[PDB]
């Protein structure tokens, strides 16, 4: 798409025609090639609890996951890492590990990313996948839609009721703290910062 | 008054409400930052060369008035009459209307934070400032000058806050808006000539520096030295205030703004952002209180020749004020704000003012061939009134050729309306003239209890 200089020229040109600019924001997960995840699976420093890790029983090519939770695109939502010798959680794909938003070091790193783009002159954000932010920490099994179905065949995401992986207690407070982070850049008149959420 | 307190009255007179309204309209006509700073510097040269020519005329003639004894000595009674007529109905009430309109832009702007105030609120507040000042100055002649020195202190402080806090931001590296300052511009004769109308409004007061700064310790040397030092130093404070505006605003954000210095104080002085609408609103009614002190000085000296009505420049018996002149200026200024609109009253003012600045400076050159043997103590080089009378026809003809609007018709027809009144009441004194003028003077005398000023020429 270009460089950072190409983005800064676009923001200045958008403002000179009287337009505004909002961009997407992805708070829920990173890639497995992010520098936080490469330090998380080597247990380096504070990054050990940046992601959700649990023990599992991976041997001869098959992992036994801690519960029956499924990813949106459909198989187990726990994937075994060979360096950490533990399993990590992901809502979407095994290349997208979920951030641990019960860790207050993770929420401060997300607020620094919001302040980075508001300093560049972005007028707002659209927040993606906010209902996937928190999960239940009791780690209990979901309820199957078909209760007589054998649990080894439950692999599609539409076969479970997702009461413990979407819209948990405390999720709306994380979105409200994002609104308070952007309120420090909205005190100037005519430069209010927009926040929209995408929950489909 | 020495030399240092001689240049302090020059700085206090020339700094007015213009620098808080004019940066939008200079940038609106020259659409780049680079040409916007050249017009602010070239207007301070027209104010300095213009005040030097008035310094020679002030020592050569030595008579009270304004430009009225200067035009009589050069051309005769007909341009002297037209200056007394145009300063009565055009020049002085519009100057009182632009200042009171600029007061209501700065009170109503912090209440409408991201949008404009409606036009009914800025006009009904400006009419309340005209009628408040026209009654305070018509009752309590000495009250206007006790508050005058704290209105000048409030003006220089909020100028020094913007200049200093703009040089701090310029050192930190907020210089992105100056990077391409000459890309997208206008060399049209109507875009530059209207950018000169708005910049020279911020220098209003250079033609009355003669009367108050000639009671010095050594005149004829310290008067033209206080002009060469004083008016270029306010030119440095006007460029430095536009530099400060362009550190926090883009050139598009300055055009999309109601009051330019409120937007500055909203991005710099954040927990105390209300001091900029407070100090500019004090300094603006002080500039309107100051123009009611001068009410009646030219009206008295023009009526002594028969060129102005004598019911004006009468003095109230109780509260010894020039009450018929202050009430007359408040009525015409209230009429002018109903069509209203700064950027349409500044064009109306600058067209009549620079028509008579150009006739006066041309009279300096006419009196070098006609009125010799007349003891000029100050004598400027001849190239200075020649350049000042060539720009004065450029500032008159170029708006009425390239960008003609309706105010240049209503200003010409109001000046040529006076040329009818010359040939019926002064040149061809008939019979029915003084039997209209005397019962009106008699009945307005018992209504306002105003008498002739028990006085002499001075
Ligand atoms: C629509 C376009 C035209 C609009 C015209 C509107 C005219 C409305 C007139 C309103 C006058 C308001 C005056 C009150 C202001 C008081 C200010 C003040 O502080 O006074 C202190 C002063 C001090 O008095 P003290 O209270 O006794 O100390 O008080 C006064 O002088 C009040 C006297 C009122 C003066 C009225 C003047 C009106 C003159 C009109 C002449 C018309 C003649 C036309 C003839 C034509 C023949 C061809
Ligand atoms: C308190 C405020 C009101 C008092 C002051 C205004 C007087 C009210 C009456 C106005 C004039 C009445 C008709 C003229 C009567 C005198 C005629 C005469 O023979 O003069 C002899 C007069 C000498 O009379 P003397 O004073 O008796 O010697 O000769 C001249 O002064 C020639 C210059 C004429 C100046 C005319 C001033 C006109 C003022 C009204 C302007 C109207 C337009 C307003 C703006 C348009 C809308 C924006
Ligand atoms: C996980 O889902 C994938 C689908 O992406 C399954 O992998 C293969 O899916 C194709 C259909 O697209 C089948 O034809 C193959 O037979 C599947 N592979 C195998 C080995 O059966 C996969 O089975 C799912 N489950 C696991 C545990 O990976
Ligand atoms: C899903 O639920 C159904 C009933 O709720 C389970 O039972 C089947 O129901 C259908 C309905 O006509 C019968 O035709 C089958 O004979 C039933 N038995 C089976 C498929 O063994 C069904 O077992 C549940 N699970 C699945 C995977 O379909
Ligand atoms: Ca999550």
């Amino acid at each position: 798409f270009g460089t950072m200089e190409d983005f800064e020229n676009l923001v200045a040109a958008i403002h000179d025609k009287g337009l505004k600019l909002i961009i997407d924001f992805i708070p829920n997960h990173t890639s497995d090639k992010h520098i936080w995840f490469q330090l998380s699976r080597t247990r380096t420093g504070k990054y050990t609890d940046y992601y959700i890790w649990h023990d599992c029983t991976h041997e001869n090519g098959k992992t036994i996951p801690p519960n029956n939770w499924l990813s949106v695109y459909g198989n187990s939502s726990w994937h075994f890492d060979e360096v950490r010798n533990q399993c990590y959680f992901h809502q979407f794909m095994k290349e997208q590990p979920d951030l641990n938003f019960r860790n207050p070091d993770v929420q401060e790193e997300i607020k620094e990313i919001l302040r980075f783009w508001l300093t560049k002159g972005v007028d707002g954000f659209s927040l993606d996948a906010v209902k996937f932010l928190l999960e239940a920490k009791h780690l209990r099994d979901e309820i199957q839609v078909n209760k007589t179905q054998i649990p080894d065949t439950v692999t599609q995401y539409s076969e479970l009721y997702h009461d413990f992986t979407t819209t948990q207690v405390g999720m709306h407070d994380i979105v409200r703290s994002f609104r308070q982070t952007m309120d420090q850049y909205s005190t100037e008149p005519g430069r209010y910062r927009f926040m929209g959420t995408e929950a489909y | 008054l020495g030399l240092i307190s001689g240049i302090s009255i020059i700085v206090g007179t020339i700094i007015g409400s213009g620098i808080f309204v004019s940066p939008k309209s200079v940038l609106s006509n020259t659409e780049a930052v680079g040409p916007c700073l050249i017009i602010w510097a070239a207007c301070g040269v027209l104010a300095t060369l213009g005040a030097l020519c008035f310094a020679e005329l002030g020592t050569m003639i030595t008579k009270s008035g304004g430009e009225y004894p200067y035009l009589m000595e050069a051309y005769g009674p007909i341009p002297a009459y037209l200056f007394s007529w145009a300063s009565l109905i055009v020049i002085k009430p519009t100057s009182f209307a632009i200042i009171c309109l600029s007061f209501s832009e700065y009170v109503c702007a912090p209440f409408y934070v991201g949008c404009k105030p409606p036009q009914i609120v800025v006009k009904c507040l400006a009419a309340a400032a005209i009628l408040f000042i026209s009654t305070v100055n018509s009752l309590s002649v000495r009250l206007g000058s006790y508050v005058q020195n704290i209105f000048t202190a409030a003006k220089l402080v909020i100028v020094a806050i913007i200049i200093i806090s703009g040089l701090v931001l310029l050192a930190q590296g907020n210089t992105k808006n100056f990077d391409n300052s000459f890309e997208g511009a206008q060399l049209s004769v109507g875009a530059i000539s209207l950018a000169f109308y708005n910049g020279l409004w911020a220098y209003d007061g250079w033609n009355q520096l003669n009367y108050i700064t000639e009671e010095l310790r050594n005149p004829y040397r310290n008067l033209p030295l206080a002009i060469i030092i004083g008016i270029p130093l306010v030119t440095a404070c006007y460029i430095l205030m536009n530099v400060s505006y362009f550190t926090v605003m883009t050139a598009t954000e300055l055009l999309q703004s109601q009051a330019v210095a409120v937007t500055f104080g909203d991005r710099v002085l954040y927990p105390a952002s209300w001091i900029v609408p407070l100090f500019v609103a004090f300094s603006t009614i002080g500039a309107a209180n100051g123009t009611c002190f001068t009410a009646g000085r030219l009206i008295y000296v023009a009526g002594r020749e028969g060129h102005m009505l004598k019911v004006l420049s009468y003095i109230s018996v109780r509260r010894l004020t020039p009450a018929p002149a202050i009430i007359f200026y408040g009525i015409i200024a209230t009429i002018y704000i109903i069509p209203g609109d700064i950027n349409s009253l500044v064009n109306y003012f600058s067209f009549a003012a620079w028509l008579f600045y150009g006739l006066t400076i041309l009279g300096l050159i006419v009196m070098r061939f006609t009125r010799k043997e007349l003891e000029r103590p100050i004598k400027v080089p001849v190239v200075i009134p020649v350049l000042m009378t060539l720009i004065s026809v450029f500032l008159v003809l170029a708006p009425i050729i390239s960008k003609p609007t309706w105010e240049y018709l209503y200003c010409v027809l109001f000046i040529l309306s006076g040329l009818l009144f010359y040939f019926l009441f002064v040149h061809y004194k008939f019979g029915w003239a003084q039997k209209i003028s005397k019962p009106i003077t008699m009945h307005l005398q018992m209504l306002m209890e105003v008498v002739p000023p028990e006085e002499d020429p001075e």
